[PDB]
RNA sequence: GAAAUUGUUGAAAGGGAAGGGCAUUUGAUCAGACA
RNA sequence: CGUGGAGGUCAGUGACGAAGCCUAGACCGUAAGGUCGGGUCGAACGGCCUCUAGUGCAGAUCUUGGUGGUAGUAGCAAAUAUUCAAAUGAGAACUUUGAAGACUGAAGUGGGGAAAGGUUCCACGUCAACAGCAGUUGGACGUGGGUUAGUCGAUCCUAAGA
RNA sequence: GUGAACAGCCUCUAGUUGAUAGAAUAAUGUAGAUAAGGGAAGUCGGCAAAAUAGAUCCGUAACUUCGGGAUAAGGAUUGGC
């Protein structure tokens, strides 16, 4: 393995990856960020409807001369879309993460996706013809995928330091005063 | 719930297909009934009797009937479960005349 | 170097931006001045524009070739039910401009203005103005410090109207809102005016009168994005232009070196906010009244709804405006007809019609007869019929 | 399934272009199994491969 | 297994570029020296 | 001041971690640079005196290689046209079959050859790349099979010419 | 088949139905058309476009190397039974 960054209790965790797919870097990308820390099942569920064109992904970084679409009001962003070669890569790996916590024994219920990060694949190169004769490259630009779930836990609790207080002679001696007159 | 009913409708193709470019015409027919299966039935599952499919293309693509009469029978769904338990059927209706039927329930058995 | 040839410009610039209008009921900027002797009454009323026909009548104009000869001319008809007041609004002025300091309202409230401050209507709990209401209840005390405190302060009082949109042949269901300038005499006499027409209903013969010169205001037609050629009335380009024609040619010198507000780009047209003056009033038309169609001189009762109905809108049952000429918007469109900012002499305004025959025949082809009653008349009987 | 050798062959056999050949879909198992000319010999005698009759150009009217 | 260049996480700043100099506030971080 | 290599020397450092790389951590130098900690790593390496040079880059429309913004953007619009159902299959706008609507209209989008290609032919299997969407299909991929002559051509003859 | 016709247009036999696809139909385009009254005033210039057209019959100037110019120009007619 050896994911990037994470900070969750791998104890409670599961994980999923597929490398050098051939999908959209970007758009995968975009789809991927718009899934980041939901409930699993939510996500699902959600990914789901993208695919009915019922709601969209919001397109964030990769996204000049997009189209715009009342679909992302719900995110506050006016360009999204409904990248289904994405959606369908991204579920066929949050479906294996699924898998993965059951058979660990994590609590389905409390999976939320924890970490899922996107980058790019060695490319693909194909060529094609350019007016007087001339070649171009043509290129797939395909990526890695990994995402991890997490059982969701409530509170922290407290504990920290205990901040070790300095203070000079007439600084202890108003204090000190501070009571000898006062509460 | 469910529902499973047979009906037989009248469509007016005529002003559906009103503006629509020739060659896309008989291809339109197809999927407007498709659209008014669905919005009389509920149902998202809309298959075509490749009888009523003759009698759509009865005269080239762009010469469309301006009424057909449809049957219109919605029937539950089998085997691998898809996303919802029921669809529709349609079938043409050996009518002399389309023009000027109201809307009747074909009676079940 | 200098335009080689002098013509004027193409276009008005006081009609920029060309964009769309922030609403469909555009706004009354502007209220007549203010005769306090006079008694209270509206200066302004809501309508629907429902077409045009055509009018005969004879023209009064010594010293036209046209002196006392028949004339035909074009008017448009707005569906003009009884407005319908709802609440008073009392401005102050600042030095800031006017602001207004109380709106109060009636106390029930027709389904269709409880339409308006909704854009789910279906799936809400309808709890608009439940509580304000509630004011009434106790005694007066609440309303009555409002009405009070407008009375004191205020120099202007506008009443809040709004239509009776189910009246109306159209599929709207909900109404329009609108405050209209009260222009009769003092202040206070005009709350307790706007106070006495809560829940009651105002008329169109209580605001306009016949030959009276009256303004529309309303929302222009849309077109949407639109060419340069047609949006300014520029010159064509000639045909052997590479890369088109319906353009402009040079879209500004090389210096100033940025494009300048003042030439024709292609963009939005029509759905602008307008407000016409000097529309005669030819007729107000009565909703319970056959015969509307008909004249002095015509005399064969029908209403002035055309053979087959008034293309693209519907009948007409209720009182009418019929306005000579035509009118900013088109038909189904909300307008506002406001009263006249100056006393026109014009003798052109002033000469008090009187029709002669309202045009009756239909108007989805070309129309052959006023009435069926006509119709039958000269056509005989059919293998329908009797 | 893929009765593209069996339509060609069809044609072959029975001495006529392949626009005129019917394999009809109900026994389209029997058919795929057929990948010989003997084999589409008795197919077409006990009509699963029928020869579909020609389109007529009638001299009628120019008579 | 560097760099350009990228994903994620964390911290921060951003009214028509950004980066830089002297100076200090504020945050973060740290050496030395006491004895 | 710094680099590769050479003579001498410190009986120098090192698998108990050499070298290298990373680090808005520390320290020395006005500076070229030097030193250390921590991480990474895996087999060699350095101080001083001297010797030596293919010895120091930001530029040369520099060389080779790698990478961006442009941008999910230009675009994928010539050649009239497609449709219903079944079957298959993880998957079917695109495969197979049936139905229907059309086209080429014999100056063919038919049936064959000459040059040129060289196995593309045919069967079976089959989808990682390839067919600028797809793909269960293919002139792709894997594995095989297939080209029968006294009479058809060559071979003989002569032409311009060699 | 129509026609002078190996033209164009429709068909039989055979062969295809290959050409990314879906939804809309803004501006500006590319390609295809029409436009009242006027009729080249447009423009370097009638560029483009429009007009004419097959056949049968009637009719045909200057000039000429006597061969032409000539479908000169200008007219009428044309289906079905
Ligand atoms: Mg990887
Ligand atoms: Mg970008
Ligand atoms: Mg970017
Ligand atoms: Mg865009
Ligand atoms: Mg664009
Ligand atoms: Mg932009
Ligand atoms: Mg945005
Ligand atoms: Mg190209
Ligand atoms: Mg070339
Ligand atoms: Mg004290
Ligand atoms: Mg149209
Ligand atoms: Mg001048
Ligand atoms: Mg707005
Ligand atoms: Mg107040
Ligand atoms: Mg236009
Ligand atoms: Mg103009
Ligand atoms: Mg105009
Ligand atoms: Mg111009
Ligand atoms: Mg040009
Ligand atoms: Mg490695
Ligand atoms: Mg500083
Ligand atoms: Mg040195
Ligand atoms: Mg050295
Ligand atoms: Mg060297
Ligand atoms: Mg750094
Ligand atoms: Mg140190
Ligand atoms: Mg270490
Ligand atoms: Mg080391
Ligand atoms: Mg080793
Ligand atoms: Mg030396
Ligand atoms: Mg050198
Ligand atoms: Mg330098
Ligand atoms: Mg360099
Ligand atoms: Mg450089
Ligand atoms: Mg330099
Ligand atoms: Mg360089
Ligand atoms: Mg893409
Ligand atoms: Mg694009
Ligand atoms: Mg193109
Ligand atoms: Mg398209
Ligand atoms: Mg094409
Ligand atoms: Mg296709
Ligand atoms: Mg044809
Ligand atoms: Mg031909
Ligand atoms: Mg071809
Ligand atoms: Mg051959
Ligand atoms: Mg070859
Ligand atoms: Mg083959
Ligand atoms: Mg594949
Ligand atoms: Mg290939
Ligand atoms: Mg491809
Ligand atoms: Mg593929
Ligand atoms: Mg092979
Ligand atoms: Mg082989
Ligand atoms: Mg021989
Ligand atoms: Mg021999
Ligand atoms: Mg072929
Ligand atoms: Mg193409
Ligand atoms: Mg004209
Ligand atoms: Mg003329
Ligand atoms: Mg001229
Ligand atoms: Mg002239
Ligand atoms: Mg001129
Ligand atoms: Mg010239
Ligand atoms: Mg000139
Ligand atoms: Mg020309
Ligand atoms: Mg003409
Ligand atoms: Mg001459
Ligand atoms: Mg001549
Ligand atoms: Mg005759």
């Amino acid at each position: 393995a050896r994911y990037g960054a994470t900070s969750t209790n791998p104890a409670k965790s599961a994980s999923a990856r597929g490398s050098y797919l051939r999908v959209s870097f970007k758009n995968t990308r975009e789809t991927a960020q718009a899934i980041n820390g939901w409930e699993l099942t939510k996500a699902q569920k959600y990914l789901e409807q993208v695919l009915d064109h019922q709601r969209a992904i919001p397109f964030r970084r990769f996204n000049s001369s997009i189209g715009r679409t009342a679909q992302g009001k719900e995110f506050g962003v006016t360009k999204a879309r409904w990248p289904a070669k994405s959606v369908k890569f991204v579920q066929g790996l949050l479906q294996n993460a699924a898998a993965n916590a059951e058979a660990k024994g994590l609590d389905a219920t409390k999976l939320y996706v924890s970490h899922i990060q996107v980058n790019q694949a060695p490319k693909q190169r194909r060529r094609t013809y350019r007016a007087h004769g001339r070649i171009n490259k043509y290129e797939s630009s395909p990526s890695h995928i990994e995402l991890v779930v997490t059982e969701k836990e409530e509170a922290v609790a407290k504990a920290a330091e205990k901040k070790v207080v300095r203070l000079t002679s007439r600084q202890r001696g108003r204090i000190a005063a501070q009571k000898r007159i006062a509460a | 719930l469910k529902d499973v009913v047979t009906r037989e409708y009248t469509i007016n193709l005529h002003k559906r297909l009103h503006g629509v470019s020739f060659k896309k015409r008989a291809p339109r027919a197809v999927k407007e009934i498709k659209k008014f299966a669905k919005l009389h039935m509920g149902t998202d599952d809309v298959r075509l009797a490749p009888e009523l499919n003759q009698a759509i293309w009865k005269r080239g693509v762009k010469g469309v009937e301006y009424r057909l009469r449809l049957r219109i029978s919605r029937k539950r769904n089998e085997e691998e479960d898809a996303k919802n338990p029921l669809f529709s059927y349609v079938e043409p209706v050996l009518v002399a005349s389309a023009k000027g039927l109201q809307t009747v329930v074909v009676e079940e058995d | 170097s200098h335009r080689k040839y002098e013509a004027p410009r193409h276009g008005h610039l006081g009609f920029l931006p060309r964009k769309r209008a922030a609403s469909i009921r555009a706004r009354v900027k502007a209220f007549p001045k203010d005769d306090r002797s006079k008694p209270v009454a509206l200066t302004s009323f809501l309508g629907y524009k429902a077409g045009m026909t055509t009018i005969v009548r004879d023209l009064d104009r010594p010293g036209s070739k046209f002196h006392k000869r028949e004339v035909v001319e074009a008017v448009t008809v707005v569906d003009t039910p009884p407005v319908v007041v709802v609440g008073v609004v009392g401005y102050v002025e600042t030095p800031r401009g006017l602001r207004s300091l109380t709106t109060v309202w009636a106390e029930h409230l027709s389904d269709e203005v409880k339409r308006r401050f909704y854009k789910n209507w279906y799936k809400s709990k309808k709890k608009a103005f439940t509580k304000y209401s509630a004011k009434y209840a106790q005694d007066g005390a609440g309303i009555e410090r409002e009405l009070a405190r407008i009375k004191k302060y205020a120099s202007v009082v506008r009443v809040l109207v709004h239509t009776q949109i189910r009246k109306t042949p159209l599929a709207q269901k909900k109404a329009h809102l609108a405050e209209i300038q009260l222009n009769g005499g003092s202040i206070s006499e005009k709350v307790d005016w706007a106070r006495e027409h809560f829940e009651k209903t105002v008329a169109v013969d209580s605001v306009f009168e016949q030959n009276e010169m009256i303004d529309a205001i309303a929302v222009t037609k849309g077109h949407g994005f639109e060419g340069v050629t047609h949006r300014w009335g520029t010159k064509k380009l000639p045909r052997k232009t590479h890369r088109g024609l319906r353009k402009v040619a040079c879209i500004g010198a090389w210096h100033p070196a940025h494009v300048m507000w003042s030439v024709a780009r292609a963009g939005q047209r029509g759905y602008h906010s307008r407000t016409s003056i000097n529309h005669k009033i030819y007729r107000v038309g009565k909703g319970d009244d056959e015969a509307n169609g008909a004249t002095s001189f015509d005399r064969t009762k029908k209403t002035i709804t055309p053979m087959g109905g008034f293309v693209h809108y519907g009948e007409i049952k209720n009182d009418f405006i019929m306005v000579k000429g035509c009118i900013p918007g088109n038909r189904k469109r909300i307008v506002t007809l406001r009263k006249s900012l100056y006393t026109n002499t014009s003798r052109k305004a002033l000469e008090e019609v009187s029709l002669k025959w309202i045009d009756t025949a239909s108007k989805f082809g070309k129309g052959r007869f006023q009435t069926p009653a006509e119709k039958h008349a000269f056509m005989g009987t059919l293998k329908k019929d009797l | 399934a893929n009765l593209r050798t069996q339509k060609r062959l069809a044609a072959s056999v029975v001495g006529v272009g392949k626009r005129k050949v019917w394999l009809d879909p109900n026994e389209t198992s029997e058919i795929a199994q057929a990948n010989s000319r003997n084999a589409i010999r008795k197919l077409v005698k006990n009509g699963t491969i029928v020869k579909k009759a020609v389109t007529v150009h009638s001299k009628s009217r120019t008579r």
